[PDB]
């Protein structure tokens, strides 16, 4: 899984 | 005598690192290493220990909770929470432990959990009206406050901010902040609730605002020397310090300070061993 914040996932 | 204590965060990545800031040496110290690298956990100090909450080893988003003893510089497990919460915000309200809001890998929360020392037990209570991952807390007047944060909903930002009755177990929103602020530090300082930066979409915020809860309005104060996201926040005599972050792009190392007498932020001339961000800070007796 995307390793960023939620706020910052595209 | 307060030592301000810096917990995990990113530099970039996840760290086991937990720094202190002694104030009438002037110089920061390394003191007893996370059990395990942690960042954007939760971080209090209750009943004379330093609990980090949830947060994310590089990895995974977590639900485990350990407590800092300061007397015998250890760290030990405590109960884990029911939820993986990374990005949450903790409090302290009435003896109890919350961890708000956050994210569990999946999706931002609107739920929250609170735990009982006495019996190293965590339950859920009543659940925020919006989800709110990077969610910045504090308590002021005998309430608890959830600001701003990431709601996934509708992927924004928010402005909104509500606040939590633990007689009548119900979240409530209060007068809306005057920008979105994903990511904000939260700290209170002389019965006023400073709201700290954060960050809409890309869009780092140096600029802070405070709540009266007597009056519930919200008005600005001087804007940070830098933009700041991910910050971590405490009070101190009398002044709001501001510890590291990121500005959207880069991890800082830097700390600032906010007197409310004069309306100016002040950087602090020694900073951390490096830039970091998502690191929990709270405040211990010396």
């Amino acid at each position: 899984e995307p390793e960023e914040p939620e706020a910052d996932q595209h | 005598p307060k030592l301000m204590v810096v917990v995990g965060g990113q530099a970039p990545k996840a760290i086991r690192s937990v720094e202190c800031y002694d104030f009438k040496e002037e110089r920061w110290h390394q003191v007893a290493e996370l059990p395990s690298r942690r960042c954007r956990a939760g971080m209090v100090y209750m009943a004379g220990l330093v609990f980090a909450v949830g947060g994310f080893n590089g990895s995974l988003r977590v639900r485990t909770v350990d407590s800092y003893d300061p007397v015998k510089d250890q760290w030990t497990s405590v109960a884990n929470m029911r939820d993986r919460r990374s990005t949450l915000g903790a409090a302290v309200l009435n003896g109890l432990l919350y961890a708000v809001g956050g994210f569990d890998g999946s999706t931002g929360l609107s739920s929250v959990e609170a735990y009982n020392i006495k019996s190293n037990e965590w339950f859920h209570v009543a659940p925020m009206n919006t989800r709110r991952s990077s969610v910045g807390v504090g308590v002021v007047g005998g309430l608890l406050y959830a600001v701003g944060g990431y709601d996934v909903a509708s992927r924004q930002c928010l402005s909104t901010v509500e606040c939590y009755n633990a007689t009548t177990n119900e979240w409530t929103y209060i007068a809306e902040m005057s920008t979105r602020r994903s990511g904000a530090g939260v700290g209170v300082l002389n019965n006023l609730l400073y709201a700290v930066g954060g960050h809409d979409g890309p869009l780092v915020r140096k600029s802070v605002e405070v709540y009266d809860p007597t009056t519930n309005a919200w008005r600005q104060v001087a804007d940070m020397n830098m933009c700041r996201r991910n910050a971590g926040v405490c009070a101190v005599n009398g002044l709001l310090y501001v510890v590291g972050g990121d500005d959207g792009s880069c991890n800082l190392a830097s700390v600032e300070y906010y007197n409310p007498t004069t309306d100016k932020w002040t950087v602090v001339s020694s900073c951390m061993s490096t830039g970091r961000s998502y690191a929990g800070v709270t405040v211990i007796d010396k």
